[PDB]
């Protein structure tokens, strides 16, 4: 009967299924009606990343992981060009296919295409020295997103680092039932982040966006 | 992905 539908988390996660089925496989299809700010987006993640990598005390350029990868824009665009490797995590297979041709120009410094719900995953351990989360921290429950980030602590080689990257609402948690995420606000996913035990070294919001979108923010955590 | 809201 209804047991299943009026379960809102396992609702919450299978639209968002559904959504993604739908998506293409395509650095438009990952920016959804947003492409042309895909350019602002990496530059200001090229800008941020490089001030907590390299040399004393900063994370190391070894090993970074591209959580809810998609087809790898950010492993492409951001991670590449400064880790030796970098292995990705996405729940969708056909995305984690595409990301082989992708990602083909540096397809040997791929070394795992882990295909899992960030919900039911474990990041290595102390595999990483940068975990990088975009736009998928909104496709989790505030529990899972919770558990989710103190298993990333986990993942983190010494002085590595937790880079997350989302929409940051003005008030409150929005649900948007077309993809089937959430917008949290400052208060409550900065909360979150410190309830998994983490702290905030740095944070930056993304510049060069329309006036009309959701703000953009940019952590680094440990 | 951004939004708009
Ligand atoms: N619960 C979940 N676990 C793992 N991946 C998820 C997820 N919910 C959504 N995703 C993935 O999150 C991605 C959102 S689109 C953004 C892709 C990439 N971060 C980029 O910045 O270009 C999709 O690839 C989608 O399949």
């Amino acid at each position: 009967g209804t047991s299943q539908v009026i379960n809102g988390e396992m609702q919450f996660y299978a639209r968002a299924k559904l959504f993604y089925q739908e998506v293409p496989a395509t650095e438009e299809g990952m920016m959804g009606n947003f492409i042309e700010l895909s350019s602002p987006d990496i530059q200001a993640s090229q800008k941020f990343l490089r001030k907590f990598v390299g040399g004393p005390g900063r994370a190391g350029t070894d090993c970074a992981l591209d959580c809810g990868s998609g087809i790898g824009r950010v492993s492409k665009h951001v991670l590449l060009p400064v880790f030796n490797s970098v292995e990705l995590v996405d729940m969708m297979e056909s995305f984690l296919l595409e990301a082989q041709n992708y990602l083909q120009v540096k397809g040997d410094k791929v070394e795992s295409y882990h295909c899992y719900s960030l919900q039911e995953f474990t990041p290595p351990f102390r595999r990483y020295d940068v975990i990088w989360i975009q736009w998928v921290s909104g496709h989790l429950t505030d529990k899972d997103l919770l558990a989710f980030l103190s298993r990333c602590r986990d993942g983190l080689k010494e002085n590595g680092i937790i880079i997350l990257k989302d929409n940051v609402a003005r008030e409150g948690c929005i649900l948007d039932l077309s993809d089937s995420s959430v917008t949290r606000d400052m208060d409550i996913l900065r909360s979150l982040i410190r309830k998994s035990g983490l702290v905030v070294l740095g944070q930056e919001k993304q510049d060069g966006f329309p006036e009309q979108c959701i703000p953009v923010w940019m952590f680094a955590l440990h | 992905s951004p939004k708009r809201i």
